């Protein structure tokens, strides 16, 4: 349960579609997958036998990002109309819609605790929001440019995004601004509990984040400064994450590319021929072997993982 | 909402043929820039 | 009762998205359940 790293070729091509995908993400209790795209449309997959269960229309414009409650009954969706929809995992159908952002809105995430949504839009803004009736509660400034990903921590203290201001700023509800970039930050890896061992033998919580320089760099929040710098990548970063078991390191880019990297000695190991165009998305499944890629040529496709 | 979101997918078509639509501009303006060049070298040349 | 067609109301209806953060409580609101909750949200006054 730590050799998981996706072998070719691919086992499903989840080619039902007609727009191109910008995120995927696993139910943490079920054994199915959800999409976003640019159509307003969410659509529902069976990863375990390749088949399209559902879809989920509602929105008028670009999906941006999907996340999920932790226990899995929610899911929370923001588009490009402004919007934040909230959706059960029991009817399948809308139960609030969230207004309040001034434009695009690229990222979004539920709480830890399972009561309060989180979201960046291009506004420079960080909304939250109450589950129960739709609510805002705080905003957070500080950005001045696109605020691309939000990712919050294990505890639902800690916040982290990225924008376009060339800074990763952490929010407590500033804890710490690190602005040490060269081009614009896109996504952001929260470090789980199960990685602290490996990166002491190696070099919290720890926070890693891909870029459009090309590179990978992480930092740590309790002192602000870049342990490792990981860089290798052709393209443009769009999405990293951490391993299930916090040993590897998993990231995509715009050079179609897989590569898996670790803090042991940052360096290139295997590089996945995935999709014929850009790679927008990723994600790890907790405890099943597979990996599934979201990319920008509507296509879905899930790796096993040997 | 479907409606809505028609009409929203409808604009951005509209904001594409603008964008073909000057760049048709711009190709024409150098286009007749390179023959206007072409007709002063022959006339050149039968001057000369 | 008025209770009782209160209650299936809000149960069938929770599912619809009736949420309007910005609702003005009016000065008057004509109540024909008894024991509403005071102040009211868009949803209880949908279901009164």
């Amino acid at each position: 349960p730590k050799e998981w790293i996706p072998r070719p070729p691919e086992k499903y091509a989840l080619s039902g579609h007609r727009s191109p995908v910008t995120r995927v993400i696993f139910h943490p209790v079920f054994s199915v997958m959800v999409s976003a795209s640019e159509d307003a449309t969410i659509k529902v997959w069976d990863y375990e036998t390749g088949d399209f269960e559902r879809t989920l229309k509602g929105h008028t414009d670009s999906v941006q990002d999907i996340s999920f409650d932790h226990s899995g009954k929610l899911l929370a969706s923001c588009s490009a109309d402004m919007t934040i929809k909230l959706w059960d995992f029991q009817g399948f159908e809308c139960i609030r819609t969230m207004h309040g952002h001034d434009h695009n809105v690229s990222s979004v995430a539920i709480m830890p605790n399972g009561d309060h949504i989180v979201s960046a839009s291009r506004d420079k803004t960080i909304k939250m929001w109450e589950v129960q009736t739709g609510y805002c509660v705080k905003t957070f400034t500080g950005h001045r440019e696109w605020v691309r990903m939000v990712r919050p921590n294990q505890d639902g203290t800690l916040i982290a995004s990225c924008s376009n201001d060339q800074t990763v700023r952490v929010w407590v509800v500033c804890k710490a601004e690190l602005r040490e970039h060269e081009h614009v930050v896109e996504c952001i890896s929260w470090a789980p509990e199960s990685s602290y061992s490996s990166i002491s033998e190696a070099t919290g919580p720890f926070l890693l984040s891909g870029s459009r320089d090309k590179t990978i760099k992480m930092w740590d929040v309790s002192t602000g400064m870049c342990l490792m710098t990981l860089v290798g990548h052709d393209n443009w970063v769009r999405g990293v994450l951490f391993h299930s078991g916090g040993k590897f390191i998993l990231s995509c880019a715009d050079d179609k590319t897989l590569r898996v990297w670790d803090y042991k000695n940052k360096r290139c190991m295997k590089t996945l021929n995935a999709h014929e165009h850009f790679v927008t998305s990723l994600d790890f499944h907790k405890t099943a072997p597979y990996v599934v890629t979201g990319s920008v040529d509507q296509t879905v496709k899930v790796w096993e993982c040997r | 909402e479907e409606q809505q979101m028609h009409l929203n997918v409808g604009l951005r078509k509209i904001k594409e043929t603008v964008d073909q639509v000057e760049e048709l501009r711009r190709d024409l303006r150098i286009k007749s820039q390179e023959l206007e060049v072409k007709n002063a070298a022959a006339n050149d040349k039968l001057k000369k | 009762s008025t209770e009782a067609l209160y209650q299936v109301g809000k149960e069938f209806t929770s599912k619809m998205d009736l949420e309007k953060p910005n609702y003005i409580v009016p000065d008057y609101m004509p109540v024909v359940y008894d024991k509403l909750p005071q102040p009211p949200s868009h949803r209880e006054a949908i279901v009164n």
